[PDB]
């Protein structure tokens, strides 16, 4: 949906894909990254964030 | 004590008694 302001409106089918049997309890989660670029594509990026 | 699907490495206090127990080549059992 082309609106890029926030989270959307709509009714979305959702279906499972994969299960993997680990076998222990979890109580914490996150995600992490790295954002190192230079050539990229847009003119002179030089992004000091 | 503990519920299934569960593991534990270094048996912390539950002090205690002599810990280990063996199913040896002494099967007479």
């Amino acid at each position: 949906i082309n609106l890029v302001r926030d989270l959307p409106q709509g009714f979305s089918a959702l279906e499972p894909l994969v299960d993997l049997p680990i076998g222990i309890n979890i109580t914490r989660f996150q995600t992490l990254l790295a954002l190192h670029r230079s050539y990229l594509t847009p003119g002179d990026s030089s992004s000091g964030w | 004590n503990l519920k299934p699907f569960e593991r534990d490495i270094s048996t912390e206090i539950y002090n205690c008694y002599f810990p280990l127990q063996s199913y040896g080549f002494q099967p007479t059992v």
